[PDB]
């Protein structure tokens, strides 16, 4: 009824003014607009490639654009627009076209629309503009490793939940299996400070690799530290909800004591209750009646059980993303000892290919990680957000938290980077079997590649008592027992 | 080594698409009390017999038991917080009754464990006038040699018999309690027991047979 | 006193929900979306007839609630709730602030006919069993005064 | 607090 | 065949043993519980305890175009330990242990050795 | 907020009467026998027929708005027996299983301090 209003004719005695987006540019005409304000900027959906974070961020817009936002004052007579940045910026920092939507996402998020919408064939789908079919096929790989395709590439229960999130499908899954245990306030947090950035302030960009400072600055690290001694992952957890209780009187010297950078974490603060209302409203039965509180986003430090399920979240999100220590699958295959340090320690990636020469697929902990000040040694199994070159000496690890056996195989239960071999037998082992179709024994699970599939690198986790159920021929696990 | 080894509701609302309304959700056995009087003679059994009494009340019926010295009676409450069952309380007074009646204990159990147990009452004028020793020697009918003849009515019917003087009354089902009080007449209007001891053995094998 | 939503085209019932005491009092918005309970023990219920939740749980009312009206519009925020009890008491409830606005009791008998209409403030026209026909004029602040009272010579079932 |  | 050889206070009665027969003339008148404790006995068993090569034979059998190797196990192997392992052949597409496991009895009765043992092992197959 | 009635319940030998009325007894609210809930005349005082003729009035004192009784239960009395039968004890009870609070039990079977014969004559009856 509104745009009603605006579309009917103004009163005598009134100029008309109207107030919009670039739908008012394009979308529509506005009759008898002799003036035009142009402020350049709209926002537009926004794909990082780095970071892999999707977002819609206010910018500026294209030349075509603003191209279109002038023309709009010379529908029924000439007319002025006033735009309210220089030339200079207009040629500088204004593209000449705004790019595809298509270009700004996931390839994991078209294909998860593109799959919302039944449609099987996506390898051969045309495209306008088309992406390679090398970035498709990674894509449906990453979906089922998150659940949301099924074995026969058709989406999933997870699937459809994880199309209605707005937001990249690897932190919308960590959101919609969050519902347990009241551990909501703790893993947006982690996907609000995961999506913003890094806010801490690390020695070697201090340049104190002084020494009272050094010290305070080990302090001050070592006061985020307690949640965990292994993840830093919860070490961003400390921060941001001990954000929360510093005053507005206390930020800056809360900020300078800790080496941390303000402006990013009052964004933060931003975006967790920004981040709380998507997923209240899908998961909530009254989608669009909730509101968030702030006492809603405070919460006390998690239990040791409430960490330990953090980590099975946090891993739900990056099954794939999941590093083990190469001793434990390749014994000598590089020297190791207690003397060796953390930092020197090679991991493996699950689906790194399987190279002639195995120390080039070798991946090492970056010294910032919690894990370099530890000193014992380091756990098998690693969880990390990405992988970067950055440092000629080797690849460093851009790590989360440590994830044990078995709640990595009943992560990875969804996903299909988890095989189960036959049921064992032997000592203490025997089968239980209630149907034909039901059994309940010990299996072994293979996490990663088949033991047939030696291009890819995979490792078999320990034994775990199971339920199986035979569908459609093959015995497809209920639960761990 | 061992040697031997080897080697809050919001106030606010929303609009829906369909212009519709659309609010926040809502913010998510009473006192009863029964009185039953105990006639002095009966009492002292009560007293003796109280260790039995309250155990299957309080625990199993999850009642609130009392007995006032006062007022001589017993006293149930229905506790909100703690009864479950409606008919816990009235079942009590039920039970406790019929040991006020002149009923063994454990017999008045089977009010509490069962629902289908009733009391049945009359008194020996209801059926005939009989007076004086008229009167004396039928109470010594229905009783028997030794309390013989109440036992054979008892066992063959499934019920307990009390014989208060002119006083009757009757525990067990409906079918059963009518049946017996057929019996106990019979004996008042002067039939010998012995021929109503036949008649309870008929009766008995059609029980044993449905 | 369990309340059950039946779907019309799907054709099963959707939604079984228990309530405090008997109701013998139902009204569905003209928007079609919620409905209010009133029973016996003065409590009121208002559920989402779509989502199958209770939305408002107001009890203020001593009597047996005998009338339920509800007033509203399509995008607007003025939503209301008017309850009529067995002794002549009326509340205006307000969902939007989920309290209660208004409070009369001119009326003696069971109040069984209310309705709200919008003067271009806000008009009542309560009705019971007194045979009086009571005209309120209100708004969303603390004014509500009683304007006429007709005798309408007959039981007011319904007005 | 906890945290600090 | 060679499986081993395996009140309340509140007393629910009603109808004519306890005398209520207007309620019988007037016609008012458990296996999941048993098959829910099966599945706690179940339970209760994964909880006592808490604790392959032919597979491997079979898979080089076919690399190699070659199952005497393999058919020399079938032949050690224990009645226990042959049909668990007929019966564990997989059975989802393409079929490549079953059309393998065919292949190396088609080369056993060329070889016109062991002829009963090669017969039955299909037999199992089949069933 | 508790609206009290009043219970009247006459069970005789051969059907139970349920009755229930407003404190000063003249206006019915609702009234139920033993013939009501039955088939047949022999089980008109069946305790079955109390009950449900208890679990009826139950249902229609509480849509009416009565939620509390006070319960006076009588026999014949006159010139017959003076203690109400089984029926009126199982109609009793279904007022209690039926949810509506019980005031106050009282027993008013008519006494009489002197009466008339008695139907059975010198050499009784109740064969």
């Amino acid at each position: 009824k509104e745009q009603m209003r605006v579309f009917q004719k103004p009163p005598q005695g009134s100029r008309l003014c109207i107030v919009a987006t670039n739908v008012a540019e394009t979308s529509l005409t506005i009759p008898g607009v002799r003036y035009v304000v142009d402020s350049g900027r709209s926002k537009e959906r926004k794909y990082n490639e780095s970071n892999g974070v999707q977002s819609f961020e206010v910018g500026w817009v294209s030349k075509a654009s603003a191209n279109q936002r002038s023309g709009r004052a010379g529908r029924t007579g000439p007319g002025h627009c006033y735009r309210l940045y220089s030339s200079a910026v207009f040629e500088h920092d204004f593209e000449q076209f705004s790019k595809p939507e298509i270009l700004r996402m996931p390839v994991e998020s078209i294909v998860l629309q593109m799959k919302s919408m039944a449609i099987h064939n996506i390898i051969n789908f045309p495209f306008p503009t088309p992406p390679d079919r090398v970035a498709l096929s990674k894509a449906i790989q990453l979906l089922q490793y998150l659940g949301a395709l099924d074995n026969k590439e058709m989406i999933t229960e997870d699937g459809k939940k994880m199309s209605l999130f707005p937001l990249s499908p690897r932190f919308s899954k960590m959101l919609l299996v969050s519902d347990e245990k009241a551990c909501l306030p703790y893993i947006v947090a982690i996907v609000s400070a995961l999506s913003v950035g890094d806010p801490f302030i690390n020695e070697f960009e201090l340049g104190i690799n002084k020494k009272e400072l050094r010290s305070k600055f080990y302090k001050s690290r070592s006061q985020f530290s307690k949640l965990d001694k292994f993840s830093d992952v919860f070490r961003l957890l400390s921060v941001v909800s001990a954000m929360d209780y510093v005053p507005k009187e206390q930020k800056e010297i809360f900020m300078k004591k800790n080496f941390l950078r303000g402006k990013l974490m009052e964004e933060i603060v931003k975006l967790r209750k920004q981040l709380m209302y998507i997923i209240k409203s899908n998961t909530s039965k009254e989608n669009i009646a909730v509101v968030i509180r702030n006492e809603d986003l405070k919460s006390d430090i998690p239990s040791v059980i409430q960490i330990k399920l953090l980590k099975q979240m946090i891993c739900a999100g990056f099954v794939d993303h999941v590093a083990v220590r190469a001793d434990v699958l390749f014994p000598d295959d590089a020297k190791i000892t207690n003397r060796t340090s953390i930092i020197n320690i090679p991991y493996i990636p699950v689906l790194a290919t399987r190279t002639p020469n195995i120390e080039d697929c070798f991946v090492y902990i970056h010294p910032t990680s919690i894990l370099n000040n530890l000193g014992e040694m380091p756990p098998k199994y690693m969880l990390y957000y990405s992988l970067h070159l950055g440092g000629n000496n080797k690849t460093r690890m851009n790590t989360l938290c440590d994830i044990a056996s078995t709640p990595l195989a009943n992560i990875a239960r969804k996903g299909l980077l988890l095989t189960y071999s036959k049921p064992l037998t032997g000592q203490g082992l025997k089968t239980v079997n209630l149907s034909p179709t039901e059994r309940y024994c010990y299996v072994v699970p293979r996490f990663g590649s088949t033991v047939d599939n030696d291009l890819k690198i995979g490792w078999d986790l320990n034994p775990i008592a199971v339920h199986q159920k035979k569908q459609k021929g093959q015995w497809t696990v209920i639960k761990f027992i | 080594v061992a040697p031997t080894a080897l080697k809050h509701e919001s106030k606010t609302v929303v609009v829906d698409d369909q212009g519709k309304p659309r609010f926040t959700s809502a913010s998510k056995i009473k006192f009863e009390s029964r009185k039953i009087m105990v006639p002095p003679h009966r009492m002292t059994p009560l007293r003796n017999s109280w260790t039995k009494i309250y155990p299957p009340l309080v625990e199993h019926l999850k009642l609130q038991v009392r007995m006032n010295l006062k007022t001589k009676s017993v006293e149930l409450r229905t506790n909100p917080k703690f009864t479950t069952d409606p008919g816990a309380l009235q079942k009590g007074a039920d039970f406790i009754k019929a040991f006020t009646l002149g009923f063994d204990l454990d017999d008045s159990i089977a009010l509490l464990r069962l629902d289908d147990l009733y009391i049945e009452t009359f008194e020996v004028k209801d059926v005939k006038t009989l007076t004086g020793d008229h009167l004396s020697r039928a109470i010594g009918r229905i009783a028997g040699k030794d309390g013989k003849t109440k036992f054979a009515i008892e066992n063959a019917t499934r019920t307990r018999i009390v014989l208060a003087d002119s006083k009757i009354h009757i525990l067990g089902g409906f079918t059963h309690i009518r049946m017996a009080r057929e019996s106990v007449v019979s004996l008042i209007l002067g039939s010998p027991p012995g021929k109503v001891y036949g008649n309870l053995r008929t009766v008995a094998s059609r029980l044993k047979e449905r | 006193q369990l309340l059950k939503i039946f779907h019309l085209k799907t054709g099963k019932v959707v939604r079984s929900m228990k309530i405090s005491s008997p109701s013998y009092i139902l009204d569905a918005d003209s928007t079609s979306t919620l409905l209010a309970v009133g029973g016996t023990d003065g409590s009121i219920i208002v559920v989402d007839i779509e989502n199958g939740y209770i939305t408002h749980s107001f009890k203020g009312h001593g009597g047996t609630i005998s009338s339920l009206k509800f007033y509203g519009q399509l995008n607007s925020k003025i939503w209301l709730l008017a309850s009529g009890d067995t002794n002549g008491m009326v509340k205006v409830w307000d969902l939007v602030k989920r309290k209660c606005l208004h409070t009369l009791q001119e009326h003696t008998s069971a109040v069984r006919g209310l309705d709200i209409i919008e003067v271009p403030s806000l008009n009542l026209l309560s009705g019971g069993r007194d045979d009086i026909i009571n005209l309120w004029d209100f708004n969303m602040k603390k004014k509500c005064k009683l304007l006429k009272t007709l005798p309408v010579n007959q039981q007011v079932e319904s007005c | 607090n906890p945290w600090l | 065949r060679s499986k081993p050889k395996e009140l309340p206070f509140f007393l629910q009665l009603s109808g004519e043993k306890v005398g209520d027969e207007a309620s019988v003339r007037e016609g008012i008148a458990h296996r999941r519980d048993q098959e829910a404790q099966k599945k706690l006995d179940a339970e209760e068993q994964m909880n006592k305890f808490k604790v392959s090569h032919f597979t491997k034979q079979l898979r080089e059998g076919s690399q190699s175009k070659d199952y005497s190797s393999l058919l020399a196990t079938l032949i050690n192997f224990s009645p226990a330990a042959v049909d668990l392992e007929i019966r564990s052949l997989n059975s989802f597409e393409p079929f490549d242990e079953i059309v393998w496991f065919i292949d190396a009895l088609t080369q056993g009765l060329k070889s016109n050795k062991n002829f009963e043992l090669y017969e039955t092992f299909m037999s199992l197959l089949f069933k | 907020s508790q609206v009290f009635g009043v219970a009247r319940i006459y069970a005789s030998f051969n059907d139970t009467f349920v009755h229930v009325t407003d404190l000063s007894g003249k206006e019915t609210i609702a009234r139920v026998t033993g013939g009501m809930k039955v088939k047949a005349d022999r089980d008109e005082s069946s305790p079955y027929a109390a009950m449900l003729a208890a679990q009826d009035v139950a249902a229609k004192c509480k849509e009416v708005g009565i939620t509390a009784v006070h319960v006076k239960i009588r026999a014949t009395g006159g010139t017959r027996t003076k203690t109400p039968g089984p029926g009126g004890q199982a109609a009793l009870r279904a007022l209690a299983r039926s949810g509506l609070r019980i005031g106050r039990i009282e027993d008013v079977t008519p006494v009489p301090s002197d009466s008339t014969r008695k139907k059975g004559g010198r050499r009784g009856r109740r064969l």
